[PDB]
């Protein structure tokens, strides 16, 4: 509330076919102390809905918990797997809250990346939800998929690839250089590969064992954490 | 200030120094280290033990069911398979929520120690401002831990035994309060099992 | 929705006051006797059974260290104005940094049983106080009522055949009457109130001796007393 | 709603049909008399008699004081009046706070009718059944006397009683008071009003209570007297 | 100012300076630190003495009123929540130092509390101008398990060398004996020209006898 | 008019509100005995539901069923009447623990938590738009000098002290019976005493009750210096007891 | 005599009729059962007297609705009071989660929303819930949990209830025979028997558009979920089948 | 220690004709240095004959935006006619300065073409002061551009003098004009959208700019 | 900020007497003497006194506070008040604004009777801006000449004393402390009170 004390580093976001990619390290420094080397820094809202991280640790917890519970009221009153909320709906509703803690000048030391797919027309997953316990992937048409950026001071908008912190310099040049459309799992996870190694090397904070998830038509997707081959 | 907390199998052991009793029974089976601000911490662990209270009466259920010197204590548990001994997870959120809603002036960072039938023994952190991360191996706070950081990673195992562990804890907190300058007085060492705890002192 | 539904009647006379008033005349009987050198507040508690314990419930309270108290009828009004007359006493301290003085306290007392009677959505309370201290201008015997008004007396009773009780105490009464003796004289009074056996266990008994404490006899004071 | 009192509500005629009640319950207290003199105002009144037993000394339950220059009596309900009296006493207090200087009576009788009124008029709070006679002294208009009623009216006087049987008190006072007239002979008139109104040929001093209020030596004070006092007076009214 | 507290053999003692000061001058040579509390319980405090005298006026009333509403004998741990939660919502601005010492059913013993709030309970403890040289003397040769006059004793030897040592503390000694029943507080334990009539000139003068 | 539909006094000074609140206690015809010796308290109830338009069904959990709980580790309650009534007593009881525990530094005493709740019902009876929880209990505890203590409450707020007490019909009837076992008892070890209040009690509510007393439609709770918690017997320990009683 | 105007009077014989009133209600509305079984609970709600609007959507109008999406909530009563409720149990769900960071145990919820119940029949201005509600629950290790809450406030648990019209020839039904030992998936046909039998208002017609029907068992995960058709028809058409004959 | 305003930069263009006006804007979101994305565009519809365009922080100008987009669409349901352009400047104007101690970071330009067809334009201030105008620009490029649509248009300190000027020039000056913007300014842009309102609705075209 | 408009009171006791003095200047931005005749003495009750010094609407503030409350009291109770009682109160008045408290330091100087005849015991006491009373039984002084006062007392006190010693000693003690203030001074007045009667005086001080 009133500074960062725990930090996380950065978060990458790309839609791809078949879904969204979303990719961070798994590492929370306090200060220049690296104290936590095994922590969450993705979460998930719902089915076609994943919230990214970079900032402090507690604005994003409370975030979560915001987040989740939403979920939670709009699964209770829900009657058709159409009644979801989109990833534009919780994009819209955490910029809102940006807006609203800054006109308080209280805000919340993150930069926020919603991602998510905003149509139900490819799956039937929604129609009947499981929040305990948990074929072939369907092409998606980049139009259906969504990611969004919040910042601080409340500045938001929408694009195909979405970096926050230092990856806003290093992995921002890769991907505006490299990046391409409708790229297979592979070519998604080298790209993501190379820009998490490029900030590794270059960005004290960084570190090498991260965490990937993915938004497809299957849901969503924590792959298991791996250490970056380097 | 030094607060050090490991898991070892079956159990967990918390050991502070005594330099400005760090350690507060939360409940029988709940216990909190405190490091930082010491008028903020006691008034946050009097709040927590307060809503401690009166979660514990809450979850009651109706009917019947189940038909140098190293000087010490022993408590047994006065309940038997945890029917209404609060979860160790609520405890500490409940703890982080109090600490999110008033960061702007509370600074301390406390350590939570505890067991649960859900979960068994458990290690969770309270950081600066509204943090919690929950340790599986082990947890570190205060100056003093700072010195001792990389030793711990040297000498921990995934599977220690009890006396294993006594022996970690014990010289870890002995080298935190020889190298850190504001950590002193006799060790004091709880050790928190399935169906008891066990309170002791070393005065080396 | 606050309205008062205590209200006056043709030719007034406050009827609600008139039950609370019924509702005292009907509770056991309490007196008070001031004498040459102390007062005292004397009650009966009527013959407990065997399950009773005479030491959880009490009829004579203290207030201050130096003022005594006893009542006659709803034991939850009593209990309630005992607790704002000892935080009301102790306000008082904390300003003056002394004891209150039994005038003030009387006041005190006196304008929130009239506030009670007032204020719209409440009922009269049902006892009746009467209040018994020491203080720099000498001693101090007070009688509230449910109306709220306060009388100065030297030596009343209240409750069930009070007017017999008070006419018996004048019979026998002097403003220079000993304490041992106003002592004796309100156990007689009481004795012959009760149309019984009385012993130890079914009187109570509070005193003010001089500059001494506000104390409650015990069980074998009042048994030595009764031979 | 069921249950609502209907206090604060016009009568067919225009009355409130509780202010009439009041007045009639005033109508039943004890007598209570008031005389202007050149020396002071008299607020002689009559003690009723409860029991033998009440603490003679001080025990004035009829008169008051509201300030150094400013005094009244009752004939009402007692809890009504006394917390009537603390207003009061708060009232001119805050008035000599504010402005360094001792409050004028009409000022005070007109801040006591006022909150007379506001309980007659808002709310559904019952009036209060008391009737006072304010008198006192001060610069600008010298000694005055009033006298109020459940109702917030007040108007002034040179010589009334109010009570039971204030209508023969009112007969003798305006067969026998005069323009002026000492001190004494005020209280003499006081005490011959109080005796016819009872009904009684010889006022007993046990029955009544009589004080008065001096501008002696520019410094107005008040004299309440004591039995002794009063026994001298009746046995002066007695050789007259 | 110099105050000190000591728990002996089922008992507790405290003392304390008589000498209060204005800045670089002393005000009062005879001030009384020691503060009643209840039969059982006293205090004596540093820091601003109007903060301490009010919250200690403020602790015994209601001390006072809580034991003629429970019946029961007071208890040193419901005093010190008291100060820690009042302390403790004043954000610490209330400057007032504390050493509490009582004999409830529990024995006896000592706290101290902080401005902060926060509290800690102590064998023996020392605070003001003064502390430092009254605990280095209790730390030199107190022991556990004394006998009374062996703590009455101690307690001199250390408000006595703090008054001896510290420029802000001086005067007499006061000190308070608690027991589980009864109390003892010795107030002065230790101790260690005319003008002719009409010199002055006046210019006026009024008489007014009091009547 | 409505002389008795509020707590207004009526002619002859009688709030027949508290009247009716008492009588609608009573008619749940549900019974609890309290009793007390030396270091040790004992509570005992019946596990039955009580009497309202609903009537008890076969698919129905009788463990669930109870009519003692617990406002403290250390002190236990037991209430009788309309059964929201009892639950909102019983949760207004722990408030009051609890505030009680965080104001005061220390676990509360069973008499001051009975004064506050008769305080409670003292505000109730005394205003108009509140009506009267019908609700009355027993609490019972053990006090800082290591013995026990056993109070008793009803609608009226009267909070009284006992040493063998009753909750439900026939009190009065039951007095008797519960005077003449205290005076046989009064003609031990730290364990003893546990059993023989046990005892004490099982036998008073078997003659009050006039049955067996099934060892599944009784349920006994016990304080102690032994334990001081307020923990319930378990069945096969009350069918031994009866058994013995037999 | 006036003892039944106001909730917050007591009646000479120490009864409060205007809760007896509000009992009398209730028990002509509607009628909702919900019952356990090995795999888990089901639930079942009949709305036998929407029979004469013709113009409702079928199966629109469920009167069955979940919390936590484990916890299965339902009522018989007054639509609005019913839907307060059930915002309150929400509310006291998400409260109990963000101070806890867990769901809230099911014995506490029900007391919880006990205690909102009889909070309102205490005053005078306030109006008393109309509507019994039921919430039940299961999960492999504990078993299914079902409670009752009335507008009086109590809370029992049940292992069967019946609650509205003609509840006494359903629980005659149930405790026929121990369904304790009977799966959730074959229930199905002795509910709709029972529902066919005891009301006089639905035949064959009414029983795919009026009834709703839900279960949280093991094949949902233990968690809620409303009755597909595939499994529901060939029940209902073997039940009036069985039936006819 | 947290300063609530950051100018995410950018430029808008604003001119009048006899019956019509154009209003063109860049469409790059920036940051101190940095760029957050090379489309993000800053003039929203209001009404069918009305737009508004905006400078200053990004969520500022959004959040403005949306609400006098609610505001016009309740005007209208309760009021059954859409608000001309004056009411809709003088409801900005209030809105503006209903903040006027936390002042919107915006600054706007409000065109449309009156129900007589005329071409209207409105420039404002942070703070709600706004005046009419034949020609404005707000944002970075203001005093950058603002003097090159003064000798256009006003065309003083000259003595030939033209005012023949007809649509296609007015689209022309203004493309050229926020071309030598994009040329000269760091934070203009590099692609620029350009509405249109005339009589017969409203346009929109895009243009391609230079990406530095 | 008690530079600005300056002040000294002081206070002494003898044998069945009591004497409590002032200096009259009510000045203007420290170095500038608007008035000679703002008296710091209060006369509060028929044997109870209070000297403020400090800033004048300070003083003048709680004056008119301190004699509402008295008045009510006297009124109410039908006694005159005490003088214990009264510190207590003023004590408590003082702590009510610990926060953007009144910039006064008053002293309390008085007779305490002892019932039983009567007996009259002098009391005196001095306050911080708090309420920070301390009881002294001897010379009492508040205002910027705190320190002349007391060392002019210290020097000069004779324990128990004639009235007219006592009236000489406080004089001298008064006028030679006001002679090393500068902004305090212009004039003294002292009262001499005893139980028959009260002897006002003004001294021939050094009006410049």
């Amino acid at each position: 509330t009133l500074g960062p004390v725990v930090t996380g580093t950065s978060v990458i976001a790309i839609k791809y076919k078949h879904g969204i990619m979303i990719a961070a390290d798994r590492k929370a420094s306090y200060g220049s102390y690296a104290k936590f080397q095994n922590v969450e820094r993705i979460f998930k809202i719902n089915n076609k809905t994943v919230m990214g991280f970079s900032g402090e640790l507690a604005d994003a917890q409370y975030l979560h918990e915001l987040l989740t519970r939403k979920n939670i009221n709009n699964l209770s009153e829900k009657k058709r797997k159409e009644d979801m909320y989109t990833p534009q709906h919780y994009h819209s509703y955490v910029s809102r809250v940006f807006y609203v803690r800054k006109n308080r000048i209280d805000p919340l030391f993150n930069n926020i990346i919603i991602a998510g797919i905003n149509s139900q027309k490819y799956d039937n997953n929604d129609d009947n939800v499981l929040l305990y316990t948990n074929e072939e992937y369907k092409e998606i048409h980049k139009d259906d998929l969504y990611i969004g950026f919040v910042d601080m001071h409340g500045t938001n908008f929408c694009d195909d690839y979405i970096t926050t912190g230092y990856a806003r310099y290093f992995a921002l040049t890769l991907l505006r250089d490299h990046y391409k459309d409708n790229m297979t799992e592979e070519e998604a996870r080298i790209l993501i590969n190379e820009c998490l190694r490029i900030l590794y090397f270059r960005d004290a904070t960084s570190s090498n064992f991260i965490q990937i998830v993915k938004v497809t038509s299957k849901g969503v997707e924590y792959e298991e954490p791996y250490i970056l081959p380097c | 200030t030094t607060i050090i907390g490991i898991i070892y199998d079956n159990g967990v052991m918390l050991a502070c120094d005594s330099r400005t009793r760090k350690i507060n029974r939360i409940n029988e089976n709940l216990y909190v280290c405190r490091s930082g601000a010491s008028a903020h911490s006691q008034k946050i662990i009097e709040i927590i033990k307060h809503y401690c209270v009166s979660m514990k009466n809450e979850n009651r259920k109706k009917g019947r069911f189940h038909e140098n010197l190293v000087t010490k204590n022993k408590y047994f548990y006065e309940d038997k398979f945890n029917d209404y001994n609060p979860l160790v997870e609520n405890v500490a959120h409940i703890t982080k929520k109090i600490i999110y809603t008033n960061n702007n002036f509370l600074s301390c960072a406390l350590i939570f120690g505890g067991y649960d039938k859900i979960k068994k023994q458990q290690l969770y952190a309270v950081n600066l401002n509204g943090s919690i991360i929950e340790k599986h191996d082990f947890a570190v706070s205060g100056s003093g831990s700072i010195y001792i950081q990389s030793y711990l990673q040297d000498k921990y195992k995934k599977f220690m035994t009890k006396k294993e562990c006594f022996n970690l804890i014990l010289n870890c907190v002995k080298y935190a309060m020889h190298n850190d300058n504001s950590s002193g007085g006799l060790i004091r060492i709880v050790n928190i099992t399935k169906s008891f705890v066990e309170e002791f002192t070393v005065v080396n | 929705y606050s309205f008062s539904l205590t209200t006056f009647s043709p030719t007034g006379k406050l009827v609600q006051i008139e039950y609370a008033l019924n509702r005292v005349s009907s509770s056991s009987p309490a007196l008070g006797i001031r004498a040459k050198n102390g007062v005292i507040i004397a009650t009966e508690k009527k013959s407990p059974n065997e399950l009773i314990e005479e030491n959880s419930i009490f009829k004579i309270q203290q207030i201050s260290e130096h003022i005594g108290i006893v009542y006659a009828g709803m034991p939850g009004d009593f209990r309630v104005l005992l607790k704002r007359a000892r935080k009301e006493a102790i306000r008082y301290s904390l300003q003056y940094g002394s004891e209150i003085l039994v005038k003030e306290l009387v006041k005190i007392i006196a304008s929130i049983v009239q506030e009670f009677t007032q204020t719209g959505g409440v009922r009269p309370f049902g006892l009746s106080l009467l209040i018994c201290g020491v203080d720099v201008y000498g001693y101090h015997l007070y009688q509230i009522d449910p109306s709220g008004c306060y009388f100065n007396w030297m030596a009343t009773c209240v409750g069930k055949d009070y007017q017999n009780n008070m006419s018996f105490l004048e019979k026998r009464y002097n403003k220079d009457i000993e304490i041992e003796d106003a002592i004796h004289t309100a156990i007689l009074t009481l004795k012959e109130s009760y149309e019984g056996v009385l012993n130890e266990k079914n009187i109570e008994i509070g005193v003010a001796y001089d500059n001494k404490p506000f104390k409650i006899l015990t069980q074998n004071e009042i048994k030595d007393y009764l031979i | 709603r069921r249950y609502d009192s209907r206090t604060t509500t016009f009568s067919p005629e225009g009355r409130l049909y509780q202010v009439e009640y009041a007045l009639e319950a005033i109508n039943n207290a004890s007598i209570t008399i008031g005389l202007i003199t050149k020396d002071g105002v008299i607020l002689g009144a009559d003690k009723v008699f409860i029991s033998k037993l009440i603490d003679k000394a001080n025990n004035y339950e009829k008169i008051y004081k509201i300030d150094k220059h400013i005094f009244c009596g009752v004939a009402g309900l007692n809890a009504d009046a006394n917390i009537l009296i603390n207003q009061s006493r708060l009232y001119a207090q805050r008035y000599l706070y504010n402005y360094n200087e001792v409050q004028p009576v009409s000022q005070l009788v007109v801040q006591i009718c006022d909150i007379k009124q506001s309980y007659t008029q808002y709310g559904g709070l019952r009036p209060y059944g008391v009737s006072f006679l304010i008198g006192g002294y001060d610069t600008k208009d010298g000694y005055q006397l009033y006298h109020t009623d459940p109702s917030g009216n007040y108007s002034g006087w040179f010589a009334t009683a109010i009570g039971t049987n204030n209508l023969t008190a009112s007969s003798v006072l305006k067969q026998e008071w005069k323009n002026d007239m000492t001190l004494e002979e005020g209280l003499l008139l006081a005490l011959k009003t109080l005796a016819k109104s009872t009904d009684t040929e010889i006022p007993k001093s046990e029955k009544i209570e009589l004080a008065y209020l001096t501008n002696k030596d520019g410094e107005v004070y008040q004299k309440y007297l004591t039995e002794k006092e009063i026994e001298e007076l009746i046995k002066l009214y007695t050789q007259k | 100012t110099t105050i000190c507290g000591l728990v002996c053999q089922n008992a507790v003692i405290l003392g304390a300076d008589t000498r209060a000061t204005e800045g670089p001058i002393v005000a009062d040579k005879n001030c009384s630190k020691l503060h009643y509390i209840s039969k059982n319980i006293w205090c004596a405090g540093a820091g601003v003495a109007g903060d301490l005298e009010h919250t200690t006026l403020w602790l015994q009333h209601n001390v006072e009123l809580h034991r003629l509403n429970t019946n029961t004998q007071p208890r040193v741990s419901m005093c010190v929540s008291r100060l820690t939660q009042e302390l403790f919502k004043y954000q610490g601005y209330k400057v007032c130092a504390i050493v509490l010492g009582g004999v409830d059913v529990n024995g006896p013993q000592l706290y101290g509390i902080h401005p902060h709030g926060s509290s800690c309970l102590l064998p023996f403890t020392a605070l003001g101008s003064g502390s430092l040289n009254a605990m280095a003397v209790l730390e030199a040769k107190y022991r556990d398990n004394m006998t009374i006059e062996e703590g009455k004793n101690l307690v001199c030897e250390a408000i006595c060398a703090g008054i001896f040592n510290d420029l802000g503390s001086g005067g007499n000694v006061d000190i308070c004996v608690i027991t589980k029943d009864s109390y003892q507080h010795i107030r002065p334990y230790k101790e260690p020209t005319i003008y002719p009539k009409g010199t002055t000139p006046i210019l006026s003068e009024k008489i007014e006898y009091i009547k | 008019m409505y002389d008795r539909h509020l707590t207004i006094f009526s002619p002859d000074g009688n709030l027949y509100q508290i009247e009716y609140a008492i009588k609608a206690v009573k008619n749940t015809n549900i019974t609890s005995v309290g009793v007390k010796g030396e270091n040790c308290a004992v509570i005992i109830s019946q596990k039955k539901m009580a009497t309202q338009y609903i009537s008890q069904d076969k698919l129905l959990d009788y463990n669930n069923i109870t009519n003692i709980y617990n406002i403290t580790d250390e002190i236990g309650c037991s209430m009788v009447g309309m059964p929201g009534d009892c639950l909102s007593m019983v949760y207004k009881a722990r408030s009051e623990a609890s505030e009680f525990l965080y104001s005061n530094g220390y676990n509360v005493n069973a008499e001051t938590l009975c004064r506050n709740i008769c305080d409670k019902i003292q505000v109730y009876t005394q205003h108009a738009y509140m009506r009267l929880h019908a609700c009355s209990g027993m609490i019972i505890g053990i006090d800082e000098n290591n013995k026990p203590e056993l109070f008793k409450f009803d609608p009226s707020g009267f909070c009284a002290g006992y040493r063998a007490c009753v909750i439900g019909n026939k009190e009065q009837e039951s007095i008797s019976v519960l005077e003449r076992l205290l005076e046989k008892r009064k003609k031990e070890t730290i364990d003893e005493d546990i059993r023989n209040t046990t005892i004490l009690a099982i036998e008073a509510l078997q003659t009050i009750l006039a049955f067996d007393l099934k060892a599944s439609e009784i349920e006994v709770a016990i304080v102690s210096t032994k334990n001081r918690n307020f923990t319930q017997i378990s069945e096969k320990e009350i069918d031994n007891y009866l058994t013995y009683i037999a | 005599a006036g003892y039944d105007l106001s909730v917050s009077t007591f009646s000479p014989d120490g009864r409060l009729y205007q809760v007896e009133y509000i009992y009398k209600s209730i028990n002509n509305n509607n009628t909702a059962l919900c019952l356990e079984c090995k795999d888990g609970i089901i639930c079942c709600c009949i709305n036998s007297n929407m029979d004469k609007n013709k113009m409702i959507k079928k199966n629109s109008y469920n009167r069955i609705y979940h919390v936590n999406n484990n916890i299965i909530i339902t009522y018989s009563g007054f639509d609005g009071d019913a839907r307060n409720i059930i915002d309150r149990a929400r509310s006291e769900a998400n409260t109990y989660y963000y101070n806890f960071h867990t769901n809230i145990p099911l014995h506490i919820l029900v007391n919880r929303i006990s205690l909102y119940i009889h909070a309102y029949t205490l005053y005078w201005h306030m109006r008393p819930f109309a509507a019994s509600i039921i919430i039940s629950s299961f999960n492999e290790k504990d078993k299914g949990d079902i409670y009752c809450i009335e507008p009086n406030g109590a809370c029992y648990k049940y292992s069967g209830i019946v609650i509205g019209k003609n509840k006494e020839m359903f629980k005659t039904e149930i405790e026929k025979k121990d369904y304790k030992d009977i799966n959730v998936r074959d229930a199905i046909e002795d509910i709709y028997k029972f529902i066919l039998t005891s009301d006089d208002h639905m035949n064959k017609n009414n029983l795919q558009n009026l009834v709703n029907f839900s279960w949280i068992c093991k094949e949902s995960s233990y968690e809620f979920q409303n009755i597909h058709e595939e499994i529901l028809t060939p029940a209902l058409n073997k039940a009036v089948e069985y039936i006819e004959k | 220690r947290w300063y609530p305003y950051i100018d995410n930069g950018g430029t808008v263009i604003g001119l009048t004709g006899k019956d019509y006006v154009i209003l063109a804007a860049d469409t790059r979101l920036s940051l101190s240095y940095s760029i957050y994305t090379r489309f993000c565009p800053k003039i929203s519809k209001l009404t069918d004959k009305c737009i508004i365009g905006s400078s200053g922080m990004q969520s500022d100008i959004k959040t403005l935006h949306s609400l006098l987009q609610k505001k016009i669409q309740l005007f209208v349901l309760e009021h059954s006619h859409y608000p001309d352009i004056h009411v809709i400047a003088r409801l900005l104007c209030v809105i503006l300065y209903s903040r006027r101690f936390f002042p919107y970071y915006a600054f706007n330009i409000l065109a449309g073409v009156d129900e007589n067809n005329k071409g209207v334009l409105y420039n404002y201030d942070s703070v709600g002061s706004y005046c009419e105008a034949t020609h404005s620009c707000v944002g970075s490029g203001s005093q950058l551009i603002l003097p090159i649509l003064d000798n256009r248009v006003e065309q003083k300190n000259q003595l030939i003098k033209n005012t023949n000027f007809n649509l296609g020039d007015d689209i022309n000056f203004v493309k050229d004009a926020i071309t030598s913007a994009t040329e000269r300014d760091i934070y203009t842009g590099d692609k620029t959208l350009i509405y249109v309102i005339d009589k017969m609705g409203i346009n929109v075209n895009t243009l391609d700019l230079k990406q530095d | 900020i008690y530079n600005y408009n300056g002040g000294c009171v002081l206070g002494m006791s003898g044998s069945n007497c009591v004497a409590i003095a002032c200096d009259l200047r009510l000045g203007a931005n420290t170095f500038t003497t608007v008035s000679t005749k703002f008296s710091k003495i209060f006369k509060m009750n028929n044997n109870v006194y209070v000297g403020l010094s400090g800033l004048a609407t300070d003083i003048q503030t709680l004056y008119e506070i301190l004699r509402y409350r008295v008045n009510l009291y006297e009124v109410r109770q039908d006694a005159e008040m005490d003088v214990e009682c009264f510190a207590n109160m003023l004590s408590s008045i003082l702590y009510s604004n610990r926060f953007s408290p009144y910039f006064v330091n008053p002293i309390v100087v008085g007779f305490k009777l002892k019932h039983y005849k009567v007996n009259y015991e002098p009391y005196l006491t001095a306050y911080d801006l708090i309420g920070a009373k301390c009881e002294t039984r001897d010379f009492v002084v508040n205002g910027v000449t705190s320190e002349q006062l007391f060392g002019m007392c210290e020097s000069l006190y004779v324990k128990d004393q004639d009235e007219n010693g006592l009236f000489e000693t406080i004089s001298q003690c008064l006028l030679s402390a006001l002679d090393r203030d500068c902004i305090s001074g212009w004039g003294a007045e002292v009262l001499v009170l005893t139980p028959e009667k009260i002897i006002k005086k003004k001294l021939k001080a050094r009006m410049d």
